[PDB]
């Protein structure tokens, strides 16, 4: 077994920028037979370059590859907002693969704080006796970040599960939306509320304090 | 024999849609007037003036037709007549249109424009045949224990075999 | 071209097993390596095995093995996968694709990559039955707000805002394989506070399975 | 030598799939593109689409993809095309139309046109139900006068003049369909009605999908 | 794409004239790669000239090809009676491989008028609820026979199931006829029912007329 190790992170670079990932291996590939391919999630991984050297007809020029051996190299000289998303390799060679690890390409901005938002659980849902409590960090940026809760005081993990978006290509931020699942006799008991949330843009973190009753 | 070699060298694409236009069988088959007689004669005459200068023509004609056969094997092209080669055109400085040459040029105009370089075409065309080539095919089957064990190269395999 | 058209995604008792089709289109079915890959919906990508229809050559996964079955029936020209054990972690994305060829074609010398492919279903399984959750105003210069789609059956769901009139600053939330036996979403959009009483913003869900498509007031 | 045989006529519904053969027997089945072509009875045509054999090599009609799936056997010799979602538009003869060659029957230089065809079969797509018909005569120096066979369904329907034995100007005429969906002919005999008095002229009216058969004389 | 325009659309041509048909192509259709068709009821499209130069075995040697290029010509010198019904092309250059749509071959006969005898309805269609009124031609020359629908003399548009014949071998014409289909007690309170027809081989429409009952 070759457990193929592509390693860069997040390639958060500007919309421009030389788009070069590590891309290696454990070990070596029998007759550098590796394929290069792009993929979005919810469509078709797709082949940019066959045998690591050449191109077929249809895929774009700056999707470029390299290396040998063990580990090889992609360079992506254009960065096009179609193209932001996790790249991978995958061998030919010996008679069992692995795909890439996951190196996600995104529009690059600034690093920003966001604007906070916790919801209360509706009254429509609090009546068949289960609440829910969800926050909000509304064009947020870097995405990387954490999420501590306090509901009535004390850390919560295991209930408050995250959902977050990617990068919305209108806003080049991100959004996320954590939410603990909850009933209506603790909803009548509990009264703080409030997720600390910390980033480079939340340095301290903040509430938007709400209690039992809005 | 020679029928076009004044032709433009898309009319002598022609030539070479024939056999070069016959010019190598006119090369070793026009040797067939002294290979049919240089022995018919039953004559004594006690010397010979041709003894010598027939057969300085004749191993003339047959090491000027086996150097070029050896510089055909030096670059792989044993056997074809027309062969490509994997040295580029390089910065050589006759770059120039594609439906200039093979439209409107004589063979023998093109031998004018390429004159010069055509020993470093020649030194060059080994080096891209062998100094690599040969010694990536030296790579290919030296470290295989695991070349009876291929799983996803069959396809290639049965294409090749019947294509 | 060469279209790969698989067969729908399916919902299915755990513990049981599980047969996919791949139906392909152009190009030839045998004399070209078709395969089956792996993604957990989330994850990288996973190549498992694959099947070459003219000699019945199965390359099979390194750890899948003894589990995974897969076929080639050129008389009426399709490729089934069948695995076993349906399970949690059996749940991820199976694309079925082929190998490519040189030329714009089917008939050339093959590549060895997996040039053209299909369009995938992710295979997941079911815990449950169906079931048509209820839509919430989640209440907060600029409001937030949220229809909350939570602890339904099955996946999944789409949120459009005024019929999809309110279109830009949308942020929706994936669904998720929660602890409840059920599956819940989230989704929030952007607007202002002082038109709440002139704009009501109007949320549509879609849910297909359990037929509940209905008009939601987000007047907080 | 080579030969087309088809199944048996179809009548259809819109949305549902038919399965149409072509069983060959005789020559060089699996080297020779087996394909097919429609036609609206008496019109132009264009190919439906069609494989190889050989190697299930498959090409369909870019009109087509995603309607057509042409099978391909080496045990029964056939093509099961299965078209899906039969459309009352694409009601028409579906000769099936094998590519011809030279020959020495049918083993020669193949040449890429369509010489070896199978009858065809008239696909019927309609939503209405089998009904036999009445006849109807009608009442008026060679005049003319025949026997129309209106609401009726589905095709055919048999005609004779006097049980086969007249042939004085028969005129049997095309099919059309009603605003209904709806299948009508008419056949008419140019013969007087000043010997019509005198000989009498019967129509024999017949409706195979239901076997009515009726006979009527004209009268003056 | 490659389309295809059979010219012309029809011939109307003696047995024993020339028979000029033609199929046009748009694009570069090489190797000459044109085939020539005719259908006959109860029969299938019959390949009478593949190649639009080459020669099937079995047909006649009247029938040939001409043509090179884009565009392509079938000729035959001298009309057999059994060289008449629908000639079709058919290019198959490439992957999709279309047909010619049709240049029927006719016989043409001399000058033939038709025998108008329009009829006043049947009672055993005016007692399940149907007028048949019926207007019939028999045997005219040429194909161009349009009859008026003349509804209280006046042509309305809905009652005319449009059925002509193919050219009767028995004297080289055809014939039309088609059924009034209104409503019963419509008929009850109508006017007049002429079909004062309209054809090429005229000088004057011939004409009866009649009205409800009469
Ligand atoms: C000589 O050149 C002319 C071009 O003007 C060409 O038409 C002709 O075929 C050439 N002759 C031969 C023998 O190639
Ligand atoms: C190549 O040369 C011909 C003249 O022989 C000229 O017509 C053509 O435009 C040239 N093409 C280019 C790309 O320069
Ligand atoms: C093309 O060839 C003709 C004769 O071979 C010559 O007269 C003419 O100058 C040529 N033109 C070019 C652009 O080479
Ligand atoms: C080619 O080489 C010759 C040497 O005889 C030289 O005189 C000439 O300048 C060179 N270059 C050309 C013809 O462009």
């Amino acid at each position: 077994e070759i457990v193929l190790t592509q390693s860069p992170g997040t390639q958060s670079l500007s919309p421009g920028e030389r788009a070069t990932l590590s891309c290696r291996a454990s070990q070596s590939v029998g007759n550098n037979k590796l394929a290069w391919y792009q993929q979005r999630p919810g469509q078709a991984p797709r082949l940019l370059i066959y045998g690591a050297s050449s191109r077929p007809s249809g895929v774009a020029d700056r999707f470029s590859g390299s290396g040998s051996g063990t580990d090889f190299t992609l360079t992506i000289s254009r960065l096009e907002p179609e193209d932001f998303a996790v790249y991978y390799c995958q061998q030919y060679g010996q008679s069992l693969s692995t795909f890439g690890q996951g190196t996600k390409v995104e529009v690059k901005r600034t690093v920003a704080a966001p604007s906070v938002f916790i919801f209360p659980p509706s009254d429509e849902q609090l009546k068949s006796g289960t609440a829910s409590v969800v926050c909000l960090l509304n064009n947020f940026y870097p995405r990387e970040a954490k999420v501590q809760w306090k509901v009535d005081n004390a850390l919560q993990s295991g209930n408050s599960q995250e959902s977050v978006t990617e990068q919305d290509s209108k806003d080049s931020t991100y959004s996320l939306s954590s939410t603990l699942t909850l009933s209506k006799a603790d909803y009548e008991k509990h009264k703080v509320y409030a997720c600390e949330v910390t980033h480079q843009g939340l340095s301290s973190p903040v509430t938007k304090s709400f209690n039992r009753g809005e | 024999f020679l029928g076009a070699a004044g032709s433009t060298m898309g009319a002598a694409s022609m030539t070479l849609t024939v056999q070069a236009r016959n010019l190598l069988s006119g090369i070793v088959q026009q040797q067939s007037n002294l290979l049919r007689a240089p022995e018919a004669q039953q004559h004594l005459l006690k010397l010979t003036v041709w003894g010598i200068k027939q057969l300085q023509a004749r191993v003339l004609a047959v090491e000027r037709y086996l150097r070029d056969q050896q510089l055909l094997g030096i670059w792989g092209c044993s056997g074809k007549l027309i062969c490509c080669t994997n040295v580029p055109w390089n910065s050589s400085w006759s770059n120039r249109n594609l439906s200039e040459i093979w439209d409107n040029m004589t063979w023998l105009q093109w031998d004018k424009e390429i004159s010069n370089y055509t020993q470093i075409i020649y030194g060059l065309l080994e080096e891209s045949q062998n100094q690599q080539e040969k010694n990536e095919q030296d790579l290919l089957a030296l470290d295989k224990w695991a070349s009876l064990w291929n799983w996803f190269d069959i396809s290639n395999w049965l294409w090749y075999i019947k294509l | 071209q060469v279209q790969l058209v698989q067969s729908g995604a399916e919902v299915k008792r755990p513990g049981s097993s599980v047969t996919v089709s791949c139906k392909a289109s152009g190009g030839s079915f045998s004399t070209y390596a078709l395969s089956w890959v792996r993604q957990a919906p989330g994850r990288g990508l996973e190549w498992m095995g694959g099947v070459i229809p003219l000699l019945t050559i199965t390359n099979y996964a390194p750890r899948f093995q003894g589990r995974i079955t897969i076929t080639a029936d050129r008389s009426t020209s399709t490729a089934y996968l069948e695995l076993n054990s349906l399970r949690p972690e059996d749940t991820a994305v199976y694309y079925c694709a082929r190998e490519g060829t040189t030329g714009w074609g089917w008939l050339g010398k093959p590549i060895g990559a997996f040039a053209h492919w299909g369009q995938g279903t992710l295979v997941t399984v079911s815990s449950a039955s169906t079931k048509g959750p209820s839509v919430f105003p989640l209440a907060p210069g600029t409001a937030a707000l949220g229809c909350l789609v939570k602890d339904y059956f099955p996946e999944p769901v789409t949120v459009s805002w005024n019929s999809g009139a309110l279109t830009s600053g949308v942020h929706t939330f994936p669904a998720v394989l929660q602890s409840s036996g059920l599956y819940s979403l989230s989704s929030v959009v952007t607007v202002p506070s002082s038109s709440l009483g002139t704009q009501t913003y109007i949320c549509n869900v879609n849910h297909k399975p359990s037929n509940t498509k209905v008009d939601k007031k987000v007047e907080p």
